[PDB]
RNA sequence: AUAUACCGCCAUCUUCAGCAAACCCUGAUGAAGGCUACAAAGUAAGCGCAAGUACCCACGUAAAGACGUUAGGUCAAGGUGUAGCC
């Protein structure tokens, strides 16, 4: 059996999002890529250093938005403009939410050396595509 | 409060005067009295049989007609009290006729293959808020292979009264209102659908005039 | 640089702005090893 | 098993203006004492032993015909129908 | 801006590469990845520097 | 050190088509079983196959292939339980 990015059927009470219900042979067939940048087109350099920054920003924000991140982020990239988009649960107080935008915006501005802008989205519950 | 018109026609005796749609003479000339061979009689057709003539079992038409003042009366009351009446047969030789008679009156037919769990598993086969039938009328109590129907058990499992045509090979036991009579004869069940249709549409129009009389007084 | 990436995340747990589950998984598990071990 | 920790507290005692304080009424960073985080550390660890003991609770289970034998143990009354019919 | 324009689509260069599937043994089992990277030309003609 | 605690990634039957929650029926309310369209008790979401996509098409080839088996392979990719060295 191949077990690369599937969640396995167990019962009827396990909920799952659209993305991680989809197996990795659907990457551009039924899914989109979770992060956009100009690296893998040929022949372009700077495909290499960027993805070891790309893996930090979804391991940074898994910890600085703790308990509330709905699914994986979307890390768009427009020239010298890193555009993070995120859908986040409606569980925290908004005074906390506005704190860690400008916390993480100007700490990710001063790490990548670019501007970074966050666009949060609020959903009340985790959006479930499949009751597997 | 609407219980004046419910508690009159239980005190009256044959309130719809159902003893006019038959006698033994109408039942004789459409061959109700013939039953199958003495080879395939049941045990519980034994009271209802007159005798065997050259091994052909002959059904008591006196003991038929004392059931039908009582079987057609009850299916009149089920039409009066607005309950769901289901006609079942599996004859395949009257299967047009039963469903067409369910349109000629205002109640129900099911003459096709019986899905397993139609009454005992209704709530998952349908929505959870279904009113199951309140009397089932059989015209062939037997199935297309000669054992009693599925819905003679699942009627009694779901606690529904049932009037059923029982012939010399059928099982009268779990069905509450046996009608010992023929069912294989095309003149017999044209008669049987004639009495069952008219006894409910007379019983329906009794229910219409009483509430209208209550609507005015 | 792997010090730049890994020591900044050390202090951002120390100032508690980033709550990581792996090193939470140690210092609770290391709590229940020192109760017996060591 | 993330249950105990709040989103602003770290054991360098920094009371941020947006997290860990009541909102803006202080908008100044506040490095605490060595003792006050020491008491918070024992406010932390004394809170963890309580939900450790509340894990380790021996419930007085009823006992049908013998213990560790699902004999004449009761369950609750049957669950209702999907359209009424309480039990 | 009234600019004399044509478009054509250069053919694509899909640079597929292969990788091993299990972490350990089994060279008879590979998975192969690809980049579909596409093209477009925006052939403008005769316009000033400003 | 333990792949015989595992996650992770896989092999394999699989060049299959079945696994099935929730109900119901038969069994005298036993482990269990549930099939016949001139239909005799089964119904069903969900998963899989199928469909659909990719390549040059509907073909073909990939990709796919559930539940499980062989305590299959890997603590030496990286994590990590337990024990062990400091
Ligand atoms: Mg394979
Ligand atoms: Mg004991
Ligand atoms: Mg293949
Ligand atoms: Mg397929
Ligand atoms: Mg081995
Ligand atoms: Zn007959």
């Amino acid at each position: 059996k191949n077990r690369a990015a599937r969640v396995r059927v167990s019962k009827g009470d396990k909920p799952v999002t659209y993305e991680e219900a989809h197996a990795p042979h659907y990457i551009a067939h039924r899914k989109g890529w979770l992060s956009l940048h100009t690296g893998n087109l040929d022949g372009e350099d700077h495909a290499a250093e960027r993805t070891v920054e790309d893996v930090f920003l979804r391991k940074f924000m898994w910890g600085t938005f703790p308990g509330c991140l709905a699914d994986q982020l979307v890390l768009k990239r427009r020239g010298n403009q890193l555009e993070i988009c995120a859908v986040v649960l409606r569980q925290l107080s908004p005074h906390k939410y506005y704190f860690l935008v400008g916390y993480s915006e100007t700490l990710l501005s001063y790490f990548y050396k670019c501007p970074v802008r966050l666009h949060l989205q609020t959903v009340p519950s985790k959006v479930v595509y499949k009751y597997l | 409060f609407n219980d004046k018109i419910l508690n009159e026609p239980l005190k009256h005796s044959d309130f719809f005067n159902v003893k006019e749609l038959f006698s033994v003479r109408s039942l004789f000339d459409a061959r109700v009295h013939l039953g199958h061979k003495a080879g395939c009689r049941h045990r519980f057709m034994e009271p209802y049989i007159f005798g065997s003539r050259l091994d052909h079992d002959i059904i008591d038409l006196e003991q038929t007609a004392t059931h039908l003042q009582l079987a057609l009366n009850f299916t009149a009351h089920m039409a009066y009290r607005k309950g769901i009446i289901l006609f079942i047969s599996r004859n395949r030789q009257f299967s047009y006729l039963i469903e067409n008679m369910a349109r000629d009156c205002g109640e129900y037919a099911h003459t096709r293959y019986f899905r397993g769990g139609m009454l005992t598993n209704a709530r998952l086969l349908f929505g959870p808020t279904v009113r199951l039938p309140d009397l089932i009328i059989f015209l062939h109590t037997l199935n297309n292979i000669f054992e009693p129907h599925v819905a003679v058990r699942d009627a009694a499992k779901m606690n529904i009264p049932t009037v059923g045509i029982v012939d010399t090979n059928c099982n009268p036991c779990l069905i509450t209102y046996p009608v010992p009579g023929n069912d294989d004869s095309p003149l017999a069940v044209h008669l049987y659908c004639r009495l069952f249709q008219t006894a409910i549409t007379r019983a329906k129009e009794k229910r219409q005039q009483v509430e209208a009389l209550y609507r005015l007084q | 640089n792997h010090h730049t990436y890994a020591e900044l995340m050390q202090t951002l747990r120390f100032l508690g702005l980033y709550r990581d589950e792996h090193q939470d998984f140690m210092d609770e598990q290391k709590r229940l090893k020192k109760l017996r071990g060591k | 098993l993330n249950r105990g920790q709040i989103i602003g507290e770290g054991r360098y005692g920094f009371l941020w203006p947006g997290l860990n304080v009541p909102l803006m009424k202080v908008q100044t960073i506040a490095q605490r004492s060595k003792e006050e985080q020491e008491k918070v550390e024992a406010d932390m660890i004394q809170q963890r032993e309580e939900w450790d003991r509340k894990k380790k609770m021996k419930v007085k289970r009823e006992r049908g015909w013998s213990g560790n034998s699902w004999g004449g143990i009761s369950l609750g009354p049957p669950d209702p129908g999907p359209c009424g019919e309480t039990y | 801006l009234g600019i004399s324009i044509k478009v054509h689509e250069p053919p694509r260069k899909i640079e597929r590469f292969t990788l091993l599937q299990s972490v350990h043994i089994y060279k008879k089992h590979r998975v192969q990845y690809e980049m579909r990277t596409l093209y477009r030309c925006l052939e403008l003609e005769h316009l000033t520097g400003s």
